[PDB]
């Protein structure tokens, strides 16, 4: 039910920097994919399943991303939407290329 | 966008899929993008304009 009020048009669209692809749990003594002496680094470790996106405002934010969206999707370059309120990747748009190019088909 | 940002939107309401073409120039809202209104495309007549008799 939560899921239809977020779907709402229009959104923000982006293309996927580098998946991350850190490590949610593989200890509590880190919660990263990293491994290191000495437990309690804070919130420095909290970085799992990642998507570094780039916008079409010509910025870059990292996030935690939304596994609606798997990262067994992204890759780098994919056609992503993003909310445009909080970055978040909504959906995964199919891959399209320019209105000249479609021209030819 | 033409100040370059790009928007997945929706359907207006003066609007049908039938009337959207592809490449087409179209009105969104600048309240919150959606297309209202497809307008003749090509931006590029202005020197293919003034030479019409």
């Amino acid at each position: 039910e939560k899921i239809k009020n977020n779907r709402q048009l229009p959104y923000l669209v982006a293309n996927v920097v580098e998946v991350m692809d850190m490590n949610e749990i593989e200890d509590k003594e880190n919660s990263e994919s990293t491994t290191q002496g000495g437990n309690v680094n804070l919130d420095n470790t909290a970085v799992g399943k990642a998507a570094v996106v780039k916008t079409s405002s010509r910025q870059t934010v990292f996030l935690p991303m939304v596994g609606l969206v798997d990262p067994d999707k992204l890759k780098p370059n994919d056609l992503v939407g993003v909310n445009k309120d909080s970055y978040l990747i909504l959906d995964t748009l199919p891959s399209e290329f320019d209105s000249r190019v479609k021209a030819m088909e | 966008l033409k100040q370059i940002a790009k928007f997945v939107v929706g359907l207006g309401e003066r609007v049908s899929p039938t009337d959207i073409e592809e490449g087409m120039r179209v009105g969104v809202d600048r309240s919150k993008y959606n297309i209202e209104l497809p307008l003749p495309p090509r931006i590029d007549p202005s020197v293919t304009m003034m030479t019409v008799e």
